[PDB]
C-alpha cells in the first residue's frame, strides 16, 4: 500500500488525488492522462460537429463551438464566411483524437507501471516542491513552449495562409497579415485601457494586425521569461513573499485560470473580431443595434423622415445623441452605441451615424445582415427554445456566445473558489495548523482579552 | 523596529478590538465611502433618470418615499456600462440626475466586500484557525456581484442592475422573471433548495441540541445559564439527540459525528447559493429558464396548456408593462 | 379532435381546385418551415415587419393572392411586396436568391409545397393564435 | 397486564422504523398523500377543472405535472369520494379534483401524525420536545396556505395546486393580485428563512474552522468520538474571530442553538399570519399617500408605482386562462401595454 | 447498535435475493408498461387521449360549472365527442 | 433570576394570587367593553339605518 489508502497517506478517498502530492512519477501520469482527455475531447467533439454540420446553415444555428475556431484561423472558409472545404476540420479532429491515444498510453503507463517517484531514476525530471531553483526551471521551460505556441499563431497569420478577417472589404474574407502592429504604444495601450464602457480593455482589439502583433510580443516576452527563470533563482523579497509548496503553486494557477476564464467570458460576449459573428452569431449588443437598423430601414422605406421622428419620450425614435453627442440608434439600444461591426460602420461619419448615408447608401446586404442578426440575438432557453423567455416553441436555437460565456463564467467562478480553498489551506499547512488548533498551546489563550 | 515595521505590526495586530489587516486597509475606506454616500442619497438624492428616457424616478425620503419605497436609483441607461465618476460630470447636479451615486456606492461596496472576505481569511491566519470561513462568505459575495455587476455587464447597462431599495429589489425580481423565466431555471430551484433547507437544517440543529441540553439549572433560571463560556465539556448529549433523531426517521439518516454534522450545515446552503448566484450570472448572458410554452399538443394540433403556459401569461403581463415608455421596437433584446 | 383530410384540404389555386395533403407532408412542412422560416415567421407573425402576417385572410388580399399553394410556391420562388409592385428576392429568401440565402439551396419543388401546405393548414388548427402574436400565446 | 398494555409494547418496540401509537395516524396518511400525488401526477388530468394537462400520461414533465385543484364550481366541498358530486365513481372523482382534497386532508392528518411522533419519541428517550415545537412552523404554513387561504376565497380552486410549475403560478398570482412582496409579514418570513440559511452556513463553517487537532491525519472527520466529553472545536477562538471580524460574537452555546431554532420557526409563523390576512384580500396592496400624490402629480414616479404597473399587467394577461370559470373576454384593445411590446 | 433485522448489505448481495428479484422487479415493470400500453390507464383515471380533448370543430374546454350536476356535465362532454 | 418570559410563573402554586390575577384580567376586559361602547356611542351616527 504505497499510500493508496487513508491510514498511510492521511487523506480519505474523497480527497485521494492528494495522496499524489509527493509521488512525482504517479503525478506525472495523472497530468499526462488528463492531458489525454483534453486532446481526446478536442478530437471527438470536432468530429461530432463535422458529422452534424450542414454547410448551408450558419454555424451558429447548429451548436458548433470548435469548428468556428478552425474557421477563424483561415481553414475551410472563403469570402463571407462561406464553407468551401470541410476536409481541414476533419484533419484537425482526427489528428487530436489519434494524438490522445499516445498521451493516454503514456499517462496510464506513468500512473501504474512506471516508477512511483522520479527522483531516484533521474535527477532532471525528479523534483521537490521546495526546490525554488528547479521549480522556476520547469516554469521557464513551460514559458518557452508557450511563447513558441503564440508564435505558431503568428506563423499562420503571416506565412501559412492568413486569418479570417470579418472586417475585410467586401463582407469578409481570409487574409494574409503582413504589417502586424509592433508599436508597443498600441500593443500595451490596450493593457491600459479602462475595462468600462466604450473602452473595454483588451476585449476591444478590433483588427487582426493588432492581434498578430500582440502575439509577437507575448511570444518573445514568454521566451525571455522562460530563459530568465531557467538561469535565475528567486530573489529575497520573492522568497519572503510566497508559500513554496505543491498546493500553493496549485492555488496560484487556479487564481490565474479563474482570471482568464472571466476574460474569455467577456471576449466571447462582446468581441466580434476574433469571434466573428458570421460563425458565432451576433453579439448581444449587435443584435440589439441590428433591430433598430431593421425598423429604421422599414419605416424609412414607407416615407418616414427618421432623423426628425420624435419618439414618445421626447427622444428620437430612430436616432438620438449619446451623452458625448455621437448620433446613435434610439430606444433601449442607446446603451449599445459602443457597438462596432462591419455591417454598420459604412454608415458611420465623424459625428456618428450619418443621415445622408442612412437616407441614401444602405445596401441590401446590410438590410440582410441586420435582419439576420436581429432574429438570431443571443437569447434563448436552456432547452434551446430560441427567443425571449415568453416566446413559444418553434426555433431550436441558443447562441454559441451564450453557451461559451455561461460555461466559462461558471468555471471561472468555481476556480476562484478553488483558489481561496487551496490558497488558505496552503498557508495553514505551511504554518502547521491545517488539521486544527492544538489544545496544548491554543494561541488565543495566550492573547490579552479584547475587553 | 522602525516606522514601517511598527505600522505593519499595528495593522496586523490581533489585539485591536476590530481586526484591521491589509485587506482592511482597503475595506475600511471603500465601505465608509459607500455607506456615507448611500445614507445621504437614500434620504436626499433628487430623482434619477434610470431608463435614459428623461423620466426621473424618485428614490429618496425627502422626495416623498418611505422606508419601503425608497432607493438609491441605478444610473441612466444612456450611460450603459460607461464609468461615471463625479469628475466626469459637468456638475453634481448632472451627476445626480443621471444616477452617479449608484456607481460610486456599488463599486466601493463590491471592493469593500471582497476585502471583507479577504479579511476573514487574514484573521483566521493570525489566529491559527482553519481558513475556509471566507469560502462560505463567498456565496453571498458572489450573489451580490451577480446582481450589481455581472447582470449589468451581460445586458450592457447598470440601469438593469438591482436597485438599492426594498421596492426596487422587487421591481428587479419581477422584470427578471419576465425576461429569463428564472422560476423555471434549475439553478434558482437549487437556490430555493439552498435556503429552504438551510432554514430547515438550522431549526433542526437548534431544536435538536436544545432538546438534549444537560440539566444544569433549576426551573426558574434560564437554561442558557448552564453553559459557561470556555467550558471544556459539551452542554448537551449528542448520543441522546442521535437517539431521538435516529428513531424519528431511522438510525442512519442521522449523524453521530459532530464534525460531519457541521460540515453538512456549512455545505448545504453555500452550495445552493453558489448555484443561484451562478444562475443569475448565466442568465446575465440570456441562457434562460426552461421554455415549455405550447410543449403539449393534441392529435389535431390544438395547444393543450400546462401550468407552464399559465406562468407565461403572467410573464407576458410583466413583459409588456415594464418600462412602458422605453421600447420603440418590438423585441426587448436586452 | 385529430388531423383529418378535411383539415389537410387546402386551395391549390385561386380558381378553387383544392388538393388534399397527408399527415406525412404536413409534418414535413412544419419541419421545413422551422428550418427555413420560423426565425422570422414563428407562429405566423413576421418579426422583422410585424404588419404582415401569414394569416389566410392576409394572404387573400395579397397581390397576387397567396391563400393557395401555387400562389405560395410562387412567392417562395419570386417574392413580391403586398401589392405586387416590387420584387424583394434581394431581402427575402427565395429560390431566386438562394445564393445569398443558403438554406434555400437544398430545397426542391416538393419541399416548397410542404411548406405552403403547412402555412395554409396551420390556421385551420390554431385559428387566431396563428398570426396573432403574444396576445394569443 | 391487559391487552392495551400488550399493544403498547409492540408499537413501541425498537425496530428499524419505529411505529408507535402515532404511526397509526402517520403512516397511512403520509403514504396516501404521497401515493395520491404520485398517482395524480403520473396519470390524472386537470382538463375538466382547469383546462390543463397535468400528468406524465399527457406529456407533462416533472416541472409541469401537478395534482391540480378542483373546479371553482365545487366551492369548498370536501369532495368525498362517496359524496354528492362523484357518487362513489372513482373515475369521475379524479376528473373533478378529488385527489386534491384527498392529498390536502390526508397530508394534514399525516402532519399531526409526524408532530405526535416527535412527542412520542421525545418522551420514550428522555429529551425535551423542542424538535416537536419547531415543527409547528411547517404545520402553520401548510395550514394557512393550503386550508385557510382557500376557505377565505371563493373555493379550493384558488388554493395551491401540488406541482412545481403550479406553485410558481401561485407565486406570481400572489404578486399580481395581492402584492404579497410588499407585505410586512412576508418580509419577516423572508428574513427568518434567509437568516436561518445564514445561521446554518455560518455555524457550520465556524465549527469546521475552529476544530481542535484530535487526530494526526488530514481528514479531520475521523477525529471525533460520539462518546467524548470534550467540545470538538474552540468556542473561545470562534468568539475571538467573530468579535474582531464582525464586532460581536456568540459566547453561550445554548443561546446560539436556541437562536437557530427561534429564527426560521418565527419567520415561517409570521408569514402564515400574512397569508391568513390574504384569505380575506386583507392585503398590504398600496400606500395611500403615494397614490394620492401620484394621482395628482404626473411627474411623480417611484419603484412602488412601477411595480403596480407590473401587477396590473399580470392580472389582465393571466386571468382569462387562469380563472377559466369566469369566461373573461378581453379584446386586444383593453389589454394594458407599454409602447411597442 | 442493531435492532435485529437482517443487514441490507447482506441481502442485496445474497444470491437468494437476486433469484427472487430478477423476476419480480422486471415483472412489475412489464405490468406498468402494460397498464399504459393497453390504454387501460386512460380509462381508469379519465384522462383524455390525444384525440379526445376537443371535438373536431370546437375550441372550448369542457369545464364543469355546477357542483351537483357536475358528474352529469362531464358525461355530456364525453358523448358530444363520438 | 426569572427570565422576563417566566415572570407570571410565580402564581402557579398560589391559588389566591391566581384568582387575583384572573379577576384583574376580568376587570380589564369588562373595562374595555365599557370603554369601547362609549367611544362608539360618542361617534355613531343614528340618522340613517338604510
Ligand atoms: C487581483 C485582481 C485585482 C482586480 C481589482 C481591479 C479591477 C478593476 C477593473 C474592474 C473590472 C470590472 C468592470 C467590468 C465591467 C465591464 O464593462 O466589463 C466588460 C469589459 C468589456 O468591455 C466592453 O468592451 C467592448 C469591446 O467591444 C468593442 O470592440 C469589439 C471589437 O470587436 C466590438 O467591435 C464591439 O462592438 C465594440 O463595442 C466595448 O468596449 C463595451 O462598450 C465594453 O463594455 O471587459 C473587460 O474589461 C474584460 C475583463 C472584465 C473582468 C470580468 C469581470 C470580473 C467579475 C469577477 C466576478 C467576481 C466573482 C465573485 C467574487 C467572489
Ligand atoms: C392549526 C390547526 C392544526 C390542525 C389542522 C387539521 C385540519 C383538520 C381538517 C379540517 C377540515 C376543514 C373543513 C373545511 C370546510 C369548510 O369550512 O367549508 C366551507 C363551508 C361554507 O360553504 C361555503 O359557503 C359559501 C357561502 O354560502 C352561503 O351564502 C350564499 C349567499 O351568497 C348562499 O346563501 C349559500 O347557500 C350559503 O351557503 C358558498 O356557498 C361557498 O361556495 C361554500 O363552499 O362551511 C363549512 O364547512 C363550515 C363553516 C363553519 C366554520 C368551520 C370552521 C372551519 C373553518 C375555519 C376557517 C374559517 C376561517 C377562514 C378565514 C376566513
Ligand atoms: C506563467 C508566468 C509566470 C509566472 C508564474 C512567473 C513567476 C515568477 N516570476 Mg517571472 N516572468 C514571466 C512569467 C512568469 N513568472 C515572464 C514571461 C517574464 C518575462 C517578462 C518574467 C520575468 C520575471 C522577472 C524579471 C522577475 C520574475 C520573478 C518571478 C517570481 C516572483 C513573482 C512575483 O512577485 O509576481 C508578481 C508579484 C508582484 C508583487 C510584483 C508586482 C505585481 C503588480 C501588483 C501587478 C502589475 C505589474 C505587471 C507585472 C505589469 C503591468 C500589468 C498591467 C498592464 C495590467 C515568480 C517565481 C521575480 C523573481 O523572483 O526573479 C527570478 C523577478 O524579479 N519574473
Ligand atoms: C482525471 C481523472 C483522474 C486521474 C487521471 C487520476 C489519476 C490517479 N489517481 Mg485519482 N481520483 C479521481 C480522478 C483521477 N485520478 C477521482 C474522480 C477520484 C474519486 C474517486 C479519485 C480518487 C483517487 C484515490 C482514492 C486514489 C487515486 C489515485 C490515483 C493514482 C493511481 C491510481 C491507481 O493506482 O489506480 C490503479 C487502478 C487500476 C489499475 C484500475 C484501472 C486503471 C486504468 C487507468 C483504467 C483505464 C484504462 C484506460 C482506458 C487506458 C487504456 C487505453 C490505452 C490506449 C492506453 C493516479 C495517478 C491513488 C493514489 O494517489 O495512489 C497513491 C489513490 O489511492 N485517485
Ligand atoms: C511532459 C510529458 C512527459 C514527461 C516530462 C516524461 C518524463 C519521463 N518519461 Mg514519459 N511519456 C510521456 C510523457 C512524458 N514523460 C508520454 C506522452 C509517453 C507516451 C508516448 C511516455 C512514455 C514513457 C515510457 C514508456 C517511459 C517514459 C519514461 C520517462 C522518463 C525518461 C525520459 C526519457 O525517455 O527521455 C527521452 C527523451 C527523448 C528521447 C526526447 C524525444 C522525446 C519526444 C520525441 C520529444 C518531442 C517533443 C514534442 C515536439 C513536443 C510537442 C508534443 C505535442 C504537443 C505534439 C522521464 C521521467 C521512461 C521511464 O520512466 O523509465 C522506466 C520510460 O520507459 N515515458
Ligand atoms: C388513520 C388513517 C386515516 C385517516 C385519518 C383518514 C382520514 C380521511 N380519509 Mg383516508 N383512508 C385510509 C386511512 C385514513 N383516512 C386508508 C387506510 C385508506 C385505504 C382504504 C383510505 C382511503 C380513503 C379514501 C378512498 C378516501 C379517504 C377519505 C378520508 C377523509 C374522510 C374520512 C371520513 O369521512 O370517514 C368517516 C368515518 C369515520 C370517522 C369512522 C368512525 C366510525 C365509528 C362508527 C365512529 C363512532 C364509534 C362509536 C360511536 C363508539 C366506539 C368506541 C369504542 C371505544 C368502543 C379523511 C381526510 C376521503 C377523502 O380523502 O376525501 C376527500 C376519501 O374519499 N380515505
Ligand atoms: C390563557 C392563555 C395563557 C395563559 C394564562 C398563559 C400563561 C403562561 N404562559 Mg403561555 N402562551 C399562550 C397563552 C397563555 N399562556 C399562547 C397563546 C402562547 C402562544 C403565543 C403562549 C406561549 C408561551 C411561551 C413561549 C411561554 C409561555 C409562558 C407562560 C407562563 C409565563 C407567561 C409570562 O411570564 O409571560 C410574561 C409576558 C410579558 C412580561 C409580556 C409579554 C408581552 C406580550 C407578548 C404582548 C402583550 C399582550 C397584549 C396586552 C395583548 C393581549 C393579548 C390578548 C388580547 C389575547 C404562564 C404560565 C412561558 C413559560 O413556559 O414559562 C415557564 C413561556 O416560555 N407561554
Ligand atoms: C426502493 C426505494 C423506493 C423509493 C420510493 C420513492 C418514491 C418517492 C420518489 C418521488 C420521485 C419523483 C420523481 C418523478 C420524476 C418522474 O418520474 O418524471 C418522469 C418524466 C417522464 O418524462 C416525461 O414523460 C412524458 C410522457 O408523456 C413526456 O414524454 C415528457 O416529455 C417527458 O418529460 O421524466 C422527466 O420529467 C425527466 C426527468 C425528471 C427527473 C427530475 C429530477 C427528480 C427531482
Ligand atoms: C490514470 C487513471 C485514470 C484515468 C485515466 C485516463 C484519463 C485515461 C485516458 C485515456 C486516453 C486519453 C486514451 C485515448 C484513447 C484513444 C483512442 C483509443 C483512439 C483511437 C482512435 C481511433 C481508433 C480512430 C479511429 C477513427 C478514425 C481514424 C477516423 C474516423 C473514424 C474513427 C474516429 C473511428 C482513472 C481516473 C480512470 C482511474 C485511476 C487511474
Ligand atoms: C496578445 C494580444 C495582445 C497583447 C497582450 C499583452 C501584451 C499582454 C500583457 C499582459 C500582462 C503583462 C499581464 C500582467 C500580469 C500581471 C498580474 C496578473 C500580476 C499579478 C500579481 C499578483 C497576483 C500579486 C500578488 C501579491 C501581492 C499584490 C502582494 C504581495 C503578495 C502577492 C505577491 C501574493 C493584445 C491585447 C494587444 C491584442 C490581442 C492579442
Ligand atoms: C391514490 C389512491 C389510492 C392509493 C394510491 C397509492 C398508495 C399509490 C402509491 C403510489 C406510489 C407508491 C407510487 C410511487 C411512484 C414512484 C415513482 C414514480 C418513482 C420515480 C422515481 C424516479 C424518477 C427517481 C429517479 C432519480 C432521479 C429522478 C434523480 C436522482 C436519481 C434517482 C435515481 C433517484 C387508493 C388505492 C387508496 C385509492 C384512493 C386513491
Ligand atoms: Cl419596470
Ligand atoms: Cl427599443
Ligand atoms: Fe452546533
Amino acid at each position: 500500500a504505497t499510500n493508496r489508502d487513508q491510514e498511510s497517506s492521511g487523506f480519505a478517498w474523497w480527497a485521494g488525488n492528494a495522496r499524489l502530492i509527493n509521488l512525482s512519477g504517479k503525478l506525472l501520469g495523472a497530468h499526462v492522462a488528463h492531458a489525454g482527455l483534453i486532446v481526446f475531447w478536442a478530437g471527438a467533439m470536432t468530429l461530432f460537429e463535422l458529422a452534424h454540420f450542414i454547410p448551408e446553415k450558419p454555424m451558429y444555428e447548429q451548436g458548433l463551438i470548435l469548428i468556428p475556431h478552425i474557421a477563424t484561423l483561415g481553414w475551410g472558409v472563403g469570402p463571407g464566411g462561406e464553407v468551401v472545404d470541410t476536409f481541414p476540420f476533419f484533419v484537425v479532429g482526427v489528428v487530436h483524437l489519434i494524438s490522445s491515444a499516445v498521451l493516454g498510453f503514456g499517462g496510464v503507463y506513468h500512473a501504474i507501471r512506471g516508477p512511483e517517484t522520479l527522483e531516484e531514476y533521474s535527477s532532471f525530471f525528479g523534483y521537490d516542491w521546495k526546490d525554488k531553483n528547479k521549480m522556476t526551471t520547469i516554469l521557464g521551460f513551460h514559458l518557452i513552449v508557450l511563447g513558441i505556441g503564440a508564435l505558431l499563431l503568428v506563423a499562420k497569420a503571416m506565412f501559412f495562409g492568413g486569418l479570417y478577417d470579418t472586417w475585410a472589404p467586401g463582407g469578409g474574407d481570409v487574409r494574409v497579415i503582413t504589417n502586424p502592429t509592433l508599436d508597443p504604444r498600441v500593443i500595451f495601450g490596450y493593457l491600459l485601457k479602462s475595462p468600462f464602457g466604450g473602452e473595454g480593455w483588451i476585449v476591444s482589439v478590433n483588427n487582426l494586425e493588432d492581434v498578430v502583433g500582440g502575439h509577437i510580443w507575448i511570444g518573445l516576452i514568454c521566451i525571455a521569461g522562460g530563459i530568465w527563470h531557467i538561469l535565475t533563482t528567486p530573489f529575497g523579497w520573492a522568497r519572503r513573499a510566497f508559500i513554496w509548496s505543491g498546493e500553493a503553486y496549485l492555488s496560484y494557477s487556479l487564481g490565474a485560470l479563474s482570471m482568464m476564464g472571466f476574460i474569455a467570458t467577456c471576449f466571447v460576449w462582446f468581441n466580434n473580431t476574433v469571434y466573428p459573428s458570421e460563425f458565432y452569431g451576433p453579439t448581444g449588443p449587435e443584435a440589439s443595434q441590428a433591430q433598430a437598423m431593421t425598423f429604421l430601414i422599414r419605416d424609412q422605406k414607407l416615407g418616414a423622415n427618421v432623423g426628425s421622428a420624435q419618439g414618445p419620450t421626447g427622444l428620437g425614435k430612430y436616432l438620438m445623441r449619446s451623452p458625448t453627442g455621437e448620433i446613435i440608434f434610439g430606444g433601449e439600444t442607446m446603451r449599445f452605441w459602443d457597438f462596432r461591426g462591419p455591417w454598420l460602420e459604412p454608415l458611420r461619419g465623424p459625428n456618428g451615424l450619418d443621415l445622408n448615408k442612412i437616407k441614401n447608401d444602405i445596401q441590401p446586404w446590410q438590410e440582410r445582415r441586420a435582419a439576420e442578426y436581429m432574429t438570431h440575438a443571443p437569447l434563448g432557453s436552456l432547452n434551446s427554445v430560441g427567443g425571449v423567455a415568453t416566446e413559444i416553441n418553434s426555433v431550436n436555437f441558443v447562441s454559441p456566445r451564450s453557451w461559451l460565456a455561461t460555461s466559462h463564467f461558471v468555471l471561472a467562478f468555481f476556480f476562484l473558489v478553488g483558489h481561496l480553498w487551496h490558497a488558505g489551506r496552503a498557508r495553514a499547512a505551511a504554518a502547521g495548523f491545517e488539521k486544527g488548533i492544538d489544545r496544548e498551546s491554543e494561541p488565543v489563550l495566550s492573547m490579552p482579552s479584547l475587553d | 523596529a522602525n516606522l514601517w515595521e511598527r505600522f505593519c505590526n499595528w495593522v496586523t495586530s490581533t489585539d485591536n478590538r476590530l481586526y484591521v489587516g491589509w485587506f482592511g486597509v482597503i475595506m475600511i475606506p471603500t465601505l465608509l465611502a459607500a455607506t456615507i454616500c448611500f445614507v445621504i442619497a437614500f434620504i436626499a438624492a433628487p430623482p434619477v433618470d434610470i431608463d435614459g428616457i428623461r423620466e426621473p424616478v424618485s428614490g429618496s425620503l425627502l422626495y416623498g418615499n418611505n422606508i419601503i419605497t425608497g432607493a438609491v436609483v441605478p444610473s441612466s441607461n444612456a450611460i450603459g456600462l460607461h464609468f461615471y465618476p463625479i469628475w466626469e460630470a459637468a456638475s453634481l447636479d448632472e451627476w445626480l440626475y443621471n444616477g452617479g451615486p449608484y456607481q460610486l456606492i456599488i463599486f466601493h461596496f463590491l471592493l469593500g466586500a471582497s476585502c471583507y472576505m479577504g479579511r476573514q481569511w487574514e484573521l483566521s491566519y493570525r489566529l491559527g484557525m482553519r481558513p475556509w470561513i471566507c469560502v462560505a462568505y463567498s456565496a453571498p459575495l458572489a450573489s451580490a456581484f451577480a446582481v450589481f455587476l455581472i447582470y449589468p455587464i451581460g445586458q450592457g447597462s447598470f440601469s438593469d442592475g438591482m436597485p438599492l431599495g426594498i421596492s426596487g429589489t422587487f421591481n428587479f425580481m419581477i422584470v427578471f422573471q419576465a425576461e429569463h423565466n428564472i422560476l423555471m431555471h434549475p439553478f434558482h430551484q437549487l437556490g430555493v433548495a439552498g435556503v429552504f433547507g438551510g432554514a430547515l437544517f438550522c431549526a433542526m440543529h437548534g431544536s435538536l441540541v436544545t432538546s438534549s441540553l444537560i440539566r444544569e439549572t433549576t426551573e426558574t433560571e434560564s437554561a442558557n445559564y448552564g453553559y459557561k463560556f470556555g467550558q471544556e465539556e459539551e452542554t448537551y448529549n449528542i448520543v441522546a439527540a442521535h437517539g431521538y433523531f435516529g428513531r424519528l426517521i431511522f438510525q442512519y439518516a442521522s449523524f453521530n459525528n459532530s464534525r460531519s454534522l457541521h460540515f453538512f450545515l456549512a455545505a448545504w446552503p453555500v452550495v445552493g447559493v453558489w448555484f443561484t448566484a451562478l444562475g443569475i450570472s448565466t442568465m446575465a448572458f440570456n441562457l434562460n429558464g426552461f421554455n415549455f410554452n405550447h410543449s403539449v399538443i393534441d392529435a389535431k394540433g390544438n395547444v393543450i396548456n400546462t401550468w407552464a403556459d399559465i406562468i407565461n401569461r403572467a410573464n407576458l403581463g410583466m413583459e409588456v408593462m415594464h418600462e412602458r415608455n422605453a421600447h420603440n421596437f418590438p423585441l426587448d433584446l436586452a | 379532435a385529430e388531423l383529418t383530410p378535411e383539415v389537410l384540404t387546402v386551395p391549390l389555386n385561386s380558381e378553387g381546385k383544392t388538393i388534399t395533403l397527408t399527415e406525412k407532408q404536413y409534418l414535413e412542412g412544419k419541419r421545413l418551415f422551422q428550418y427555413a422560416c420560423a426565425s422570422c415567421h414563428v407562429g405566423g407573425i413576421t418579426k422583422t415587419n410585424p404588419s404582415l402576417d401569414l394569416r389566410t385572410e392576409t394572404l387573400a388580399l395579397a397581390t397576387p393572392p397567396r391563400d393557395n399553394i401555387e400562389g405560395l410556391v410562387d412567392y417562395m420562388k419570386n417574392p413580391t411586396t403586398y401589392d405586387g409592385e416590387q420584387e424583394i428576392a434581394e431581402v427575402h429568401p427565395s429560390l431566386r436568391s438562394a445564393d445569398i440565402f443558403p438554406k434555400m439551396r437544398n430545397l426542391t419543388e416538393k419541399d416548397l409545397v410542404a411548406i405552403a401546405g403547412h402555412i395554409l393548414v396551420e390556421p385551420k388548427i390554431l385559428g387566431d393564435k396563428w398570426g396573432g402574436g403574444k396576445v394569443y400565446y | 397486564r391487559g391487552w392495551f398494555d400488550i399493544l403498547d409494547d409492540w408499537l413501541k418496540r425498537d425496530r428499524f422504523v419505529f411505529v408507535g401509537w402515532s404511526g397509526i395516524l402517520l403512516f397511512p396518511c403520509a403514504y396516501l398523500a404521497l401515493g395520491g400525488w404520485l398517482t395524480g401526477t403520473t396519470f390524472v388530468t386537470s382538463w375538466y377543472t382547469h383546462g390543463l394537462a397535468s400528468s406524465y400520461l399527457e406529456g407533462c414533465n416533472f416541472l409541469t405535472v401537478a395534482v391540480s385543484t378542483p373546479a371553482n364550481s365545487m366551492g369548498h366541498s370536501l369532495l368525498l369520494l362517496w359524496g354528492p358530486e362523484a357518487q362513489g365513481d372513482f373515475t369521475r372523482w379524479c376528473q373533478l379534483g378529488g385527489l386534491w382534497t384527498f392529498i390536502a386532508l390526508h397530508g394534514a392528518f399525516g402532519l399531526i401524525g409526524f408532530m405526535l411522533r416527535q412527542f412520542e419519541i421525545a418522551r420514550l428517550v428522555g429529551v425535551r420536545p423542542y424538535n416537536a415545537i419547531a415543527f409547528s412552523a411547517p404545520i402553520a404554513v401548510f395550514v394557512s396556505v393550503f386550508l385557510i387561504y382557500p376557505l377565505g376565497q371563493s373555493s379550493w380552486f384558488f388554493a395551491p395546486s401540488f406541482g412545481v410549475a403550479a406553485i410558481f403560478r401561485f407565486l406570481l398570482f400572489f404578486q399580481g393580485f395581492h402584492n404579497w412582496t410588499l407585505n410586512p409579514f412576508h418580509m419577516m418570513g423572508v428574513a427568518g428563512v434567509l437568516g436561518g440559511a445564514l445561521l446554518c452556513a455560518i455555524h457550520g463553517a465556524t465549527v469546521e474552522n475552529t476544530l481542535f487537532q484530535d487526530g494526526e491525519g488530514a481528514s479531520t472527520f475521523r477525529a471525533f468520538n460520539p462518546t467524548q466529553a470534550e467540545e470538538t472545536y474552540s468556542m473561545v477562538t470562534a468568539n475571538r474571530f467573530w468579535s474582531q471580524i464582525f464586532g460581536i460574537a456568540f459566547s453561550n452555546k445554548r443561546w446560539l442553538h436556541f437562536f437557530m431554532l427561534f429564527v426560521p420557526v418565527t419567520g415561517l409563523w409570521m408569514s402564515a399570519i400574512g397569508v391568513v390576512g390574504l384569505a380575506l384580500n386583507l392585503r398590504s396592496y398600496d400606500f395611500i399617500s403615494q397614490e394620492i400624490r401620484a394621482a395628482e402629480d404626473p411627474e411623480f414616479e417611484t419603484f412602488y408605482t412601477k411595480n403596480l404597473l407590473l401587477n396590473e399587467g399580470i392580472r389582465a394577461w393571466m386571468a382569462p386562462q387562469d380563472q377559466p370559470h369566469e369566461n373573461f373576454v378581453f379584446p386586444e384593445e383593453v389589454l394594458p401595454r407599454g409602447n411597442a411590446l | 447498535g442493531t435492532t435485529g433485522e437482517r443487514p441490507f448489505s447482506d441481502i442485496i448481495t445474497s444470491v437468494r435475493y437476486w433469484v427472487i428479484h430478477s423476476i419480480t422487479i422486471p415483472a412489475l415493470f412489464i405490468a406498468g408498461w402494460l397498464f399504459v400500453s393497453t390504454g387501460l390507464a386512460y380509462d381508469v383515471f379519465g384522462t383524455p387521449r390525444p384525440d379526445s380533448y376537443y371535438a373536431q370543430e370546437q375550441r372550448s374546454i369542457p369545464l364543469v360549472t355546477d357542483r351537483f350536476e357536475a358528474k352529469q356535465q362531464v358525461e355530456t362532454f364525453l358523448e358530444q365527442l363520438k | 433570576g426569572l427570565p422576563w418570559y417566566r415572570v407570571h410563573t410565580v402564581l402557579i402554586n398560589d391559588p389566591g394570587r391566581l384568582i387575583a390575577a384572573h379577576l384583574m384580567h376580568t376587570a380589564l376586559v369588562a373595562g374595555w367593553a365599557g370603554s369601547m361602547a362609549l367611544y362608539e356611542l360618542a361617534t355613531f351616527d343614528p340618522s340613517d339605518p338604510v
